């Protein structure tokens, strides 16, 4: 994902969330929507399964 | 380091009964948890007696 790093600051963790890294060809079952906004610097995360 | 976006209580770090030396100047040691900053810069390195 990347090379190296240097120096930063800021590192968020949360709950723990689980995926299936089994990859298939059918149709989809869910949608997934998200909304990334930055107002006065503020980063804004909106999300619904 | 850096103490960004974190809210910390600076009464667990006088009720140690442990360190030998405490000076503290620009603000008085007893109204400085109710005073709001922006940020909070801490270095450590070690020195002589
Ligand atoms: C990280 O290091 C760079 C030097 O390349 C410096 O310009 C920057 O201010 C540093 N960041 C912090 C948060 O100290």
């Amino acid at each position: 994902v990347y090379s190296s790093a240097n120096n930063c600051t800021f590192e968020y963790v949360s709950q723990p969330f689980l995926m299936d890294l089994e990859g298939k060809q059918g149709n989809f079952k869910n949608l997934r929507e998200f909304v990334f906004k930055n107002i006065d610097g503020y980063f804004k995360i909106y999300s619904k399964h | 380091k850096r103490i960004s976006n974190c809210v910390a209580d600076y009464s667990v770090l006088y009720n140690s009964a442990s360190f030998s030396t405490f000076k503290c100047y620009g603000v008085s040691p007893t109204k400085l948890n109710d005073l709001c900053f922006t940020n909070v810069y801490a270095d450590s390195f070690v020195i002589r007696g």
